[PDB]
C-alpha cells in the first residue's frame, strides 16, 4: 500500500518472500514406490546390484 | 618412546599455539611395533587408496501435507456448530417463548503458532586439507554434509510429527473413541469392525468435548474412507500380509492395506513435564553429540519441549522426561485425513554464509518455520491394552 | 522386511565405528538390497508349508532374497593362541593341503580352521566353532553392507 | 453453515430414532414362534441364509 | 472372505448396519424436572422448553 523505497539488502526485498529451491520432500519415495513387500512370485536369485558409492 | 605417540610433532601443535616453528627436517618413520606390521620395508609410510563417503539421502513420507503459509500472523482458529436434537412441541408452554432468544453454539479451538527450527555447520579450509588426498573428495564432503543437513531435515519432521499423534494417541481423548483388544491376532477383526464404523452418523467418535466452547454436548460426523488413514506397528501389517489376506480365498474389493501407515516402533521421543536446569557437562556433550551447541549449563528447559532421541538416560533427565510410546505394540489409531494440520513455510531456507575469513571457515545456516497441529473436530478410534 | 524401510537411528551399529560412539545415524533399503540368509530347513519349510499351503501370494513371496545352507557352521575360531604339540595333530592337518604348518610354530588368536577340527587334543577349549546355536535362525541385512575384494591376476 | 446443520441434525435424529423403534419392535412384539434362535455368532450365518 | 463359492450367495445386497443399535432411551416411571444441573445439561442439546 505504501509506496516508500522498498529497498534494503535484507527486510527490504527479503522481509516478504525469498528465492525458493526446495522443500525437503520426499523423492526418495517412502510408502508409495519403496516400502514395498510386493514383490513378484518365481525362479529366483541375483536382483542385487553394486554401485561404487565413492560420492 | 615410540616416534607415533609422540604428540607434540603433530599437526595439532602449530595450530593451537600461534607462534609455531617455520622449517621441517623430516623423520625417519618406522614400523617395528605399531599398528603397521610390513614384512617387507620398515621404513615408509602407510598408503591408503580410497575413502568412500557413503550417504543415502531420507525421506518423510507425508510430504503430501504440506501445505505452504506467507508467514503472517500467528494464530489460527476453526470451529463447528453443536448439533441440537429437536424436540416434540407440547402447546401447554407460554405463547410468548418465541419472543425468547436462541443463539447457535459453536467449538472454537484456537490455535497458537508453528516453531522456526534451525541448523548450522561450519566448513574449514585450513586443517581439512590435511586429509582428502585428492581435491574432488572434499567437493563430496561438501555435498554430502549439506545432503544430510538436508535429509536430517526430514528424518526429524516424520519422527516429531509421529510423536505429535501417538501423543494425541495417548491423554487427549476420550473413552467412547478407544477400545480395547487382546492380541495382534485380534485388532485386525477389530480394525476391520472399527473401518465402517466411521461412516455410521456418529457423535460417538470425534472428541469436540475436548474444544473450548464445547464441552457439554455432541457433535456428529461421518468419513469417506478416500479420506481415513490408520496408522499402526510395521508388525500389524505383517500380520495383515501374511495372515488376513493370504490365508482367505476372495477378498476382492476387502483388502485396505492401501491405508496403513506403519512405523517399526512408535516411540523414540521424550516430553518434559518437570521443569529443571541444567548442571551436568557430559550432559552439555551429549547434547551437542546430537548437535545441540546453544546449551550451556544453567540452561533453562520449557515445558512443550521434545526430545527426538534417547536422553533419558542423563542425571539432570531422569523422573521429568517421559518416553511417548504405546505400551504393548498392540497399537493401531485410525483416524482421517482432514483433521491433522500440518504446515511448513521454508522459503527461506538456505541463509547465505558468512565467511569468517581471519579464521577462513566459512560457516552457513539452515531456518524453516513448521506448524503442526491436528484437529478434533474429526474422527478416530485407538486401539491398545490400556 | 518393511522395518528395513523405515527411517531408523537403530538397524545399525554406528556405536561400534571408530568416532560414532555417541551420536544416530538413521539409514533405510530399497528392496533391490535385502538378503536373507537361513537354513536349508526354514526355506524348505517356507516354500512347501506357508506358500504353499496359502491361497493368495500376488505379492507376498519373498523368497526372491533369501540364500540358504544345510548347515550354518563347519567352521572354528582359536581362542587362547595355542601352540602346536603333537605328531598326530599336524599329519591330521596335512590331510586337507595344508604342509607348512610343521610342528613347533604358533596359531594366531583370530584364525579360522574351515573344516571340522576340534576333536584333536591340542584344539578343545582353545578352539571355538561357529553356528546359529538352536538351528532356528535368519540374519538379513541390506547387501553392500559386506565388501568382498580379490585379486586374481 | 447453521442452516445446513439445522437440516442435518434432523437427519441424524431421524435415522437413529427409526433404527430405535426397530430394535423396540424386535424386543417387545413379535411372539416367540416368530424368533428363532442362534447359538453362536457364526451359526446365524446358517440361520438367515435358510431363513 | 473364505468359503470359496460366492457368485450366488453374496446376500450383502441388502444388510443395514450399524455401530451400535441404540443409544436412544425409553421412559418408565415418569417424573418431574427439578434440578437446575440436569436443565443445563439438556440446554447443551437443543431442548430449551424445560423447567
Amino acid at each position: 500500500m505504501y509506496e516508500g523505497n522498498n529497498m534494503r539488502s535484507m527486510m527490504g526485498t527479503s522481509y516478504e518472500d525469498s528465492r525458493l529451491n526446495k522443500r525437503t520432500e520426499l523423492n526418495e519415495n517412502m510408502s508409495i514406490d519403496t516400502n514395498k513387500s510386493e514383490d513378484s512370485y518365481g525362479v529366483q536369485i541375483h536382483s542385487l546390484s553394486k554401485q561404487s558409492f565413492t560420492g | 618412546a615410540l616416534l607415533v605417540a609422540k604428540s607434540a610433532k603433530s599437526a595439532l601443535q602449530d595450530f593451537n599455539h600461534d607462534y609455531s616453528k617455520s622449517w621441517t627436517f623430516g623423520d625417519k618413520w618406522d614400523n617395528s611395533n605399531t599398528m603397521f606390521e610390513t614384512f617387507v620395508n620398515k621404513y615408509l609410510f602407510p598408503k591408503i587408496n580410497e575413502t568412500l563417503l557413503i550417504d543415502i539421502a531420507l525421506g518423510n513420507r507425508f510430504n503430501w501435507l504440506a501445505k505452504e503459509q506467507d508467514f503472517i500472523g500467528q494464530y489460527s482458529e476453526e470451529y463447528v456448530i453443536m448439533d441440537t436434537v429437536p424436540i416434540n412441541m407440547d402447546l401447554s408452554k407460554n405463547e410468548e417463548l418465541m419472543l425468547k432468544r436462541n443463539y447457535p453454539r459453536m467449538a472454537t479451538k484456537l490455535y497458537g503458532n508453528g516453531i522456526v527450527k534451525k541448523q548450522k555447520f561450519t566448513l574449514n579450509n585450513n586443517d581439512t586439507r590435511f586429509n582428502f588426498q585428492t581435491l574432488a573428495d572434499a567437493t563430496n564432503y561438501a555435498l554430502g554434509v549439506y545432503k544430510k543437513k538436508i535429509s536430517d531435515i526430514n528424518v526429524l519432521e516424520e519422527k516429531e510429527m509421529r510423536a505429535m499423534l501417538v501423543d494425541y494417541s495417548l491423554n487427549q481423548l476420550s473413552e467412547t473413541n478407544v477400545r480395547k483388544a487382546t492380541s495382534k491376532e485380534d485388532l485386525a477383526s477389530k480394525v476391520f469392525e472399527a473401518i465402517l464404523n466411521l461412516q455410521n452418523n456418529s457423535a460417538k467418535y470425534n472428541e469436540v468435548h475436548r474444544a473450548s466452547g464445547g464441552a457439554i454436548g455432541q457433535y456428529t460426523t461421518v468419513s469417506k474412507l478416500k479420506d481415513i488413514v490408520i496408522l499402526t506397528t510395521d508388525s500389524l501389517k505383517s500380520y495383515l500380509l501374511d495372515t488376513k489376506i493370504a490365508n482367505t480365498f476372495q477378498i476382492a474389493g476387502i483388502d485396505f492395506t492401501d491405508h496403513v501407515i506403519s512405523f517399526d516402533d512408535l516411540g523414540g521421543v521424550f516430553k518434559v513435564t518437570k521443569e529443571f536446569k541444567l548442571q551436568n557437562q557430559d550432559s552439555i556433550d551429549f547434547l551437542r553429540a546430537y548437535g545441540d551447541y546453544q546449551s550451556q549449563l544453567g540452561d533453562t528447559i520449557p515445558v512443550g519441549a521434545v526430545f527426538t532421541y534417547d536422553v533419558s538416560k542423563l542425571k539432570e533427565f531422569t523422573g521429568n522426561v517421559e518416553e511417548i510410546k504405546p505400551k504393548s505394540d498392540l497399537y493401531a489409531f485410525i483416524l482421517d485425513i482432514n483433521s491433522i494440520k500440518y504446515k511448513r513455510y521454508t522459503k527461506g531456507m538456505l541463509k547465505p554464509p558468512f565467511h569468517n575469513p581471519e579464521f577462513d571457515e566459512v560457516t552457513h545456516w539452515i531456518h524453516y518455520y513448521s506448524f503442526k497441529a491436528i484437529s478434533p473436530f474429526f474422527n478416530k478410534i485407538l486401539i491398545t491394552d490400556q
